[PDB]
């Protein structure tokens, strides 16, 4: 045996070089390592949730650091149309001269690199404005990471190790995060954007130094205890107000107006002061309902265990009866709350994709069209991530924590028992979208390559088009509520109170953002695509999820475990029929399934960016139109990164572009070729070794094996989705910048 | 190679530092850790 | 404008002690 | 080593035996069954998990289970 | 410790490595009552004796191998083979038919 | 066992193999690794004075296969002297008649060889080169 | 006896301190005198190149702390080689097992290892010093 793994005595005895592979793989997985108690494993979790959170603040500190030190953030704030942000210098020795001045950009010069996380549209609006600023913010930040750093160090340590007890008090834990992390915190944003971030979009410096001597409103908190509240919603930021600056400038701090700022096309800053304002409320009240040691509140095991019929529409019934043992369901096992905490901050990952670039809460950053393509299609790609580790997870429990004898008959139990059901219906949804959708397209493509473009299949998208009329536009002429100018919830009958209104309806009818965009008979198919890949890549993972226990395949399958190889030729032959092997296949629908959505994201914002979106409304109803008009043709500034005439600053993402191509190909490899080729190959590799002089005398420690099933999956996976991320970023990045 | 903020000497340092210096240290320390018997 | 030379230097200063209380919890967390 | 383990659904039918290319497994008098003979497992630290035997047990489902464990020199099938 | 004669073979690239001198051996001896012609475990053909053989091989799954050949492809059959594990020692253990 | 082949019953290649300084009889371990690192050193400064990025560079042509070498001479000399720490055991915990090459001490001697033979010769084929002028004039009688 | 400390109860201390190449197991001492050596001289180099008499004379403002460095491990060789002759006994006077550095071939062995290490580690501070022009060519890409 070996000293690596020290977690694993059957992995240190291995002679191979799996050992090291599989010690790598598994050292996170603190459940399965030799002599782990329960208390012990809450407790190696707590304190790596320490330094989780002590990387997050070193990297914000080095964002802030690195454009403090060699962005362009004050040059930046006094023309944020035409300057574009530094992310960081560029030290590379390998570069020719020609890279040298290829690269200084953006008024610099020394080689740089062009910002697109959006981090300069996101500190101008919450007030920063030198590079001191974000200076004190980054040494903050560094040493709040050594403050928890030192916590996860003092909280391993014997007297202040917690308790098992101490990690199993939900409701203590509920109500100091609801009203406490969440509450107090949105609280202390509203306290920021009142005093530092209003005050600064003015024209009015305030820092550490005078904070304490400018009041926010000059009817400062004698309003506030009186209730005449009205007042801090004075004049706002008028339509001509420049942002920074005291021209057009109002005096409210918490308004109501809804619609963006005319100059920045972005949210109104006393509007996100009153949204953080109204959900600390509601965040802080909320975490006053679980009962703790004062003495009322809820359990929230007798919640669960009342709420069986429930029932007002009975329906008495049928389900389940259910939510007994939910609890303790929930509590013991942290694979059910990974699980599900992924699949909620998966949805809530999307959701801000699909937010910020329809509703942009920061200035100018609508006008950042390549920053505001880089932003969604990060937030979808993590988002479509942690949804399949959300299903990943919830297929660990089903194998190693659930319990059927607990849970006997409750919803858990419930959804197992017709599996069967389940799975055929989610198959018959995908098959019914892509034999339609599909079917579509191609016929769309005949029409079009036969020289008759009127034969084609165009559905107008009719429910949509009539959502959009539902909240206000007046382009498909609707005139149900919202755009009926007397319906009942245009007026808001017994109380009037609809001050969002005017701003809304100003906004949702310019047709210049990106709020509510008109969609044709090209967004029909592309939705019934996106819905095919929703539903498929969910039909792998719940398959997964609903056959881990066994199938009649492999009826024993939980004694496996969640990842084996197959269970040999025999039955047939049981090749991937593990549920981490339906993980495996499922990534690959994931990200099909954010290529088609953040193709088309994309491809309409380009159309509507270049000044032409009929080629968007004419070209993406057949597949050739997607294949010419917007693969092909957004390659050409790309591919051009550097040619035998030279080479500009596109070269590096050219570079890329190609290095992804590279690393997914390679992927196929591990994905094509299998296992017993390369382990006879690396048979012949030692003998060769042994054999030959002057090298035999250089002896391995390890045996040379070949990777096995598992790893290469993954492996092969781990090349195709790499080179999948970053072929596309190549290319997004490099086909909005070019031209923007 | 060059720069006009503050203190541009130590990119000249710290990126041999960082991509050649560190991962052979710490190659070096692995593979100690990884192939040591017992 | 950006950092001074002194403002730069604080900052490697100051980064000493995350990186030895990083150091610590490598070393507890490893036992 | 791998775990190979033979349950009491086994008919004595041997075919695991004669399956088996590394001479894991022998045949027991047993009583339990019509042939009076059950498969065992003595040299499961030669098994190389090929699950050959496997593939021979004609019960449904199978009377005999091999279980990848521990992977040593012998297992991986190396001759180095 | 073992006898029998080693088979007309030229040697082959196929055979022992550094493991059958510092871990483990494995040989098969039976006996034959005909100079006929079989296939190595490691590739090649040999020549086997009248009389004792005895071969060295490097896993237990080729010397099985190897008695799996020498039951159903000769006339008559061959079912006296026994396979040995040596040690570096020196220690030889007779594992099959065990 | 092995095969009989007209390399392999070759007294010549065997005399040849096995009077490399690896297997000469009778060397001591620091003197295996200096003639090997002398060896080396020396062509590997070759590579990038030819077809380097300093090939066309007239303040020093020179340099960069130098400090080419004395890295991978670093790299080899680190990589030989970390494979003797994890592989071999000292000569105390080891039997009498133990091929000193088997032993721990005499992996890290032929180690410290391999360091002062590899950077030498890679300076000394660093110094002709740079003084390739002159060593010129030596070799057709410029300097009479 | 000892006292028991949080520095004496350090387990990166003893680790750190115990793979030095002083006592790193398993090394030969003419090894543990070369790492030692190469540390050494090339650190000594550097004072009399900022603040030295040399640091404004153009002819040569390198030249100073290598003569420096040189005769300082000329010295501390001497002072080491001497050390050992007076205070060890040979392999042959000794008992088995006796920890080569305790004696006298084991040392002068180390000694030999530090002068060659020192020197050398001197040379090459010097050369990369006097070269500093071409360094940063190479390090800022003016060699393209
Ligand atoms: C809060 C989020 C969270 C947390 C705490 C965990 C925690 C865990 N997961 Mg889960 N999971 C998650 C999200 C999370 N996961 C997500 C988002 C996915 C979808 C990807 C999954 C899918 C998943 C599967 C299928 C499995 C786990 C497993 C595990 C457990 C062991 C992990 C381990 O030891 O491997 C350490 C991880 C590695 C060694 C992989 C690192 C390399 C990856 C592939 C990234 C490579 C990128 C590369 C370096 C980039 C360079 C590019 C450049 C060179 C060009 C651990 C409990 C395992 C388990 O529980 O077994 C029963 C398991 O089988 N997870
Ligand atoms: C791999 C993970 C990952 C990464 C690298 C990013 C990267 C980014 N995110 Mg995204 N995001 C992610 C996943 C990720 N995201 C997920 C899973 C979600 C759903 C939760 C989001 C939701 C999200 C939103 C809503 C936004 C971003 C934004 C950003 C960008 C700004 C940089 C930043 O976040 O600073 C680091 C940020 C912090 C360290 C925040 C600290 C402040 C916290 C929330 C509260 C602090 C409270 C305080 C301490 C309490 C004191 C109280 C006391 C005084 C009383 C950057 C591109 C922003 C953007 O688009 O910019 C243009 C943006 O608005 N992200
Ligand atoms: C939760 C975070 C937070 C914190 C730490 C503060 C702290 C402060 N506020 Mg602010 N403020 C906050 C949120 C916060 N506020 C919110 C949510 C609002 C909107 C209702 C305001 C609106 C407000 C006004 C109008 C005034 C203050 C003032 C003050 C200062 C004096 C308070 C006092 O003495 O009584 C103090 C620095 C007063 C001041 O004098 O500041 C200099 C003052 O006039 N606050
Ligand atoms: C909307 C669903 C809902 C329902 C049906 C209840 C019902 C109840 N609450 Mg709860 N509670 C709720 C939401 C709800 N609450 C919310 C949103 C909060 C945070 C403001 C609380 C915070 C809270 C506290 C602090 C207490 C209750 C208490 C009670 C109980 C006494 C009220 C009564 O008239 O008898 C009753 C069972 C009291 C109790 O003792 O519960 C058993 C009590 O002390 N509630
Ligand atoms: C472009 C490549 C491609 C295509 C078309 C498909 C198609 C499909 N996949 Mg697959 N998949 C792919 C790549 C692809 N996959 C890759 C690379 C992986 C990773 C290994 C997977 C992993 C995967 C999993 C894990 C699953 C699927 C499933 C499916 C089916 C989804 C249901 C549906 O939409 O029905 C519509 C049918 C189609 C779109 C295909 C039919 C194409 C036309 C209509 C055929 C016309 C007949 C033709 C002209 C006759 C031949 C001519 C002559 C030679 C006779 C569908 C057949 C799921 C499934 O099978 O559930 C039921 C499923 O669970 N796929
Ligand atoms: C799956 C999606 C799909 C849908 C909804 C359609 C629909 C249509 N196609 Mg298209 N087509 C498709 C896929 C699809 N096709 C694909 C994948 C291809 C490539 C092979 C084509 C290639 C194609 C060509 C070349 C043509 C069409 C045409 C048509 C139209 C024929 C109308 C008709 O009644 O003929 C079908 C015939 C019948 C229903 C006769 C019924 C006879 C039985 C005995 C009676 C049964 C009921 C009593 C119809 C709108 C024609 C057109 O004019 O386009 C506008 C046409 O010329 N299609
Ligand atoms: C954590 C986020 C982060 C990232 C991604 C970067 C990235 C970079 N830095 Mg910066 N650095 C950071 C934080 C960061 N830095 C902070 C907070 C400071 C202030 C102390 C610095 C001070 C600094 C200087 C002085 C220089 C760089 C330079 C660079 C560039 C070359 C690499 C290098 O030599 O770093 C050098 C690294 C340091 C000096 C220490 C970094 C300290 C961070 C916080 C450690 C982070 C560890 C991380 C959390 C571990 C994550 C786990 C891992 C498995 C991924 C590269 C773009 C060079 C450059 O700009 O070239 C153009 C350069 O000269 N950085
Ligand atoms: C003294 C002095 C100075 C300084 C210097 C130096 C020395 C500095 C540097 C600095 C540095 C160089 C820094 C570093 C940093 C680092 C860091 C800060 C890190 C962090 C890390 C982390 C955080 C980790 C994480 C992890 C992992 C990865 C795994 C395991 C777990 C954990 C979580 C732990 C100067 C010249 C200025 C001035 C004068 C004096
Ligand atoms: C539109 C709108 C609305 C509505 C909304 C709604 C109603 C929503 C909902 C939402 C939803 C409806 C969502 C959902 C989601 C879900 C998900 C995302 C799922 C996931 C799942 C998972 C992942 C699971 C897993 C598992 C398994 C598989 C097994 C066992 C374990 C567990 C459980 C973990 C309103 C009225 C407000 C108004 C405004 C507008
Ligand atoms: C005799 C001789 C020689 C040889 C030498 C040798 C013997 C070497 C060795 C070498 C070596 C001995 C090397 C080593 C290497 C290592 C490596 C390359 C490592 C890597 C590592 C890694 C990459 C890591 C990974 C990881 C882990 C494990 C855990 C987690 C984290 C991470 C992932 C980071 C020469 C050629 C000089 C010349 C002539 C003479
Ligand atoms: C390990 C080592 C080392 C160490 C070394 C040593 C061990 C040294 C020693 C040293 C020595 C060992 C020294 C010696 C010295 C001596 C002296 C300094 C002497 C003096 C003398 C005198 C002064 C004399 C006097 C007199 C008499 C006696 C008589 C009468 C006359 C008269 C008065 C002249 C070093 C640092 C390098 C580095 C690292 C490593
Ligand atoms: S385990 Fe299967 S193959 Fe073996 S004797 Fe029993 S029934 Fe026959
Ligand atoms: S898995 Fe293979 S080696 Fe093991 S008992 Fe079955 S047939 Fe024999
Ligand atoms: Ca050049
Ligand atoms: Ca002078």
């Amino acid at each position: 045996a070996t000293k690596f793994p020290k977690f694993s005595q059957d992995l240190a005895s291995d002679p191979t070089t799996r050992r090291i592979w599989y010690g790598i793989a598994t050292a996170h997985d603190f459940e399965s390592h030799d002599g782990m108690t329960e208390e012990n494993l809450y407790q190696k979790i707590f304190a790596s949730h320490f330094g989780h959170l002590a990387i997050i603040f070193l990297w914000t500190s080095g964002n802030l650091f690195h454009v403090a030190w060699q962005g362009n953030f004050q040059q930046w704030v006094k023309d944020p149309l035409n300057i574009s942000p530094i992310a960081h210098a560029i030290w590379d020795p390998q570069f020719g001269q020609s890279a040298v001045e290829a690269f200084s950009q953006a008024g610099a010069n020394y080689p740089v690199d062009i910002a697109y996380s959006g981090v300069y549209h996101w500190w101008y609006t919450i007030g920063m404005r030198t590079a001191g600023d974000l200076y004190g913010g980054a040494l903050f930040l560094m040493i709040m990471a050594a403050v928890f750093l030192f916590a996860g160090w003092l909280h391993l340590q014997p007297r202040f190790r917690p308790s098992l007890a101490w990690f199993k008090n939900a409701e203590s834990r509920m109500n100091h995060h609801l009203a406490g992390l969440f509450g107090v915190s949105s609280l202390a944003w509203a306290g920021h954007l009142i005093h530092v971030a209003i005050p600064e979009s003015r024209g009015q410096h305030v820092g550490w130094d005078n904070f304490l001597f400018t009041p926010p409103h000059p009817a400062g908190l004698t309003p506030f205890f009186t209730g005449n509240w009205g007042v801090y919603a004075q004049n706002p930021d008028t339509a001509s107000h420049v942002f920074g600056s005291s021209t057009g400038a109002g005096s409210a701090i918490l308004t109501f107006l809804g619609g963006f700022h005319p100059q920045t096309e972005s949210l109104w800053l006393t509007d996100m002061a009153h949204h953080h304002l109204a959900i600390a409320v509601l965040f802080i009240v909320a975490g006053h309902m679980y009962r703790t040691n004062f003495g009322i509140g809820h359990n929230m095991k007798e919640i669960m265990n009342a709420h069986n019929p429930p029932q007002g529409t009975p329906f008495g019934g049928m389900i389940g009866e259910g939510h007994k043992g939910m609890y303790d369901t929930y509590n013991n096992s942290l694979h059910f709350q990974l699980g599900w905490h992924l699949a909620c901050l998966g949805v809530i990952t999307s959701l801000v994709a699909q937010h910020m670039y329809s509703l942009p809460p920061y200035a100018f950053l609508a006008k950042s069209y390549t920053t505001q393509a880089a932003l969604y299609t990060h937030h979808q790609y993590i988002a479509g991530f942690i949804m399949v580790g959300a299903f990943a997870h919830g297929a660990i429990f089903l194998i190693r924590d659930y319990d059927p004898a607990s849970n006997s008959n409750n919803v858990l139990d419930r959804v197992l028992q017709h599996k069967e059901a389940i799975i055929s219906h989610l198959s018959w949804v995908s098959l019914f979208l892509g034999f339609h959708t599909l079917g579509l397209y191609v016929h769309n493509d005949v029409m079009v390559a036969f020289g008759t473009p009127e034969k084609q299949i165009l559905v107008e998208p009719v429910f949509a088009q009539w959502i959009q009329a539902a909240h206000g536009k007046l382009l498909y002429g609707f005139d149900t509520l919202l755009s009926n100018p007397g319906s009942i919830a245009s007026t808001a009958w017994p109380n009037y109170g609809n001050v969002w209104l005017s701003g809304w309806l100003d906004a949702i009818n310019s047709g210049d953002n990106s709020l509510f965009l008109t969609i044709g008979p090209g967004d029909f198919l592309v939705h019934h695509a996106i819905a095919l890949g929703l539903h498929t890549t969910t039909l792998i993972l719940v398959k997964g999820a609903l056959d881990a226990r066994g199938s009649k395949l492999m009826p024993d399958k939980k004694d496996f475990g969640y990842s084996f190889p197959c269970d040999g030729p025999g039955r047939g032959g049981t090749c991937d029929i593990s549920a981490w092997d339906a993980f495996y296949l499922a990534v690959f629908w994931m990200l099909n399934t954010i290529g088609w959505v953040t193709f088309y994201w994309h491809w309409k914002h380009l159309a509507i960016w270049q000044g032409n979106v009929a080629q968007f409304n004419e070209s993406s109803t057949y597949l050739m139109g997607w294949l010419r008009d917007y693969l092909w043709l957004n390659s050409s500034q790309l591919i051009n990164g550097y040619n035998p005439y030279g080479m500009n600053n596109l070269a590096v993402w050219a570079w890329m572009f190609l290095l992804g191509h590279l690393v997914w190909a390679t992927g196929f490899m591990f994905l094509i070729s299998w296992r017993g080729y390369w382990q006879e190959l690396i048979e012949t590799l030692v003998w060769a070794h042994e054999r030959t002089p002057l090298a035999n005398l250089v002896r391995w420690k390890d045996k040379p094996v070949a990777l096995s099933i598992v790893q290469a999956r993954l492996v092969g996976l781990a090349h195709f989705s790499v080179g999948y991320i970053i072929t596309y970023a190549a290319f997004l990045i490099a086909s909005t910048s070019s031209r923007f | 190679m060059d720069g006009t903020y503050a203190a541009s000497w130590l990119p000249w340092l710290l990126i041999p530092v960082v991509t050649w210096l560190m991962p052979a240290v710490v190659m070096g320390l692995l593979f100690f850790y990884i192939e040591s018997d017992a | 404008m950006t950092l001074s030379e002194t403002q730069v230097f604080v900052a490697l200063v100051i980064a000493l002690v995350p990186a030895i209380l990083a150091f610590r919890l490598s070393t507890e967390l490893y036992k | 080593s791998h775990s190979v383990k033979i349950y009491d659904t086994c008919i004595g039918c041997t075919q695991c035996v004669r399956a088996c290319p590394l001479d894991v497994l022998e045949m027991v008098p047993w009583d339990g069954c019509k042939a009076g003979s059950i498969a065992s497992s003595p040299r499961t630290e030669d098994c190389v998990g090929c699950k050959r035997c496997e593939t021979a047990c004609p019960t449904d489902f199978l009377s005999i289970r091999v279980y990848l464990g521990a992977e040593t020199t012998r297992s991986m099938g190396l001759a180095y | 410790t073992l006898t029998g004669k080693t088979p007309v073979f030229g040697g082959s690239t196929g055979g022992l490595l550094t493991r059958a001198a510092v871990e483990e051996k494995y040989a098969i001896t039976w006996t034959s009552t005909k100079q006929q012609v079989f296939e190595m475990p490691t590739g090649g053909a040999a020549i086997m004796h009248e009389g004792e053989n005895l071969l060295y091989l490097a896993r237990k799954e080729q010397c099985l191998a190897l008695g799996t050949q020498l039951r159903s492809k000769f006339k008559p059959k061959i079912e006296d083979y026994k396979i040995y594990r040596i040690y570096p020692n020196g220690e030889t253990q007779y594992v099959h038919p065990a | 066992g092995h095969l009989s082949t007209p390399i392999s019953d070759s007294a010549f290649v065997r005399s040849f193999i096995g009077n490399l300084p690896a297997y000469r009889k009778g060397m001591a371990p620091i003197t295996r690794g200096l003639e090997i690192g002398l060896a080396h050193g020396y062509f590997l400064v070759g590579p990038e004075i030819i077809v380097g990025a300093l090939r066309d560079y007239a303040p020093a042509p020179y340099l960069g296969g130098l400090v080419t070498a004395i890295a991978i001479v670093l790299l080899g000399t680190t990589g030989m002297g970390a494979h003797g720490l994890v592989s071999l055991k000292p000569v105390a915990e080891s039997s009498p008649k133990t091929d000193a090459l088997m032993t721990s001490e005499g992996w890290s001697e032929m180690t410290a060889g391999f360091f002062l033979g590899g950077m030498s010769g890679a300076f000394m084929a660093y110094f002709l080169l740079s003084h390739f002028s002159e060593i010129d004039a030596i070799f057709r009688g410029f300097v009479n």
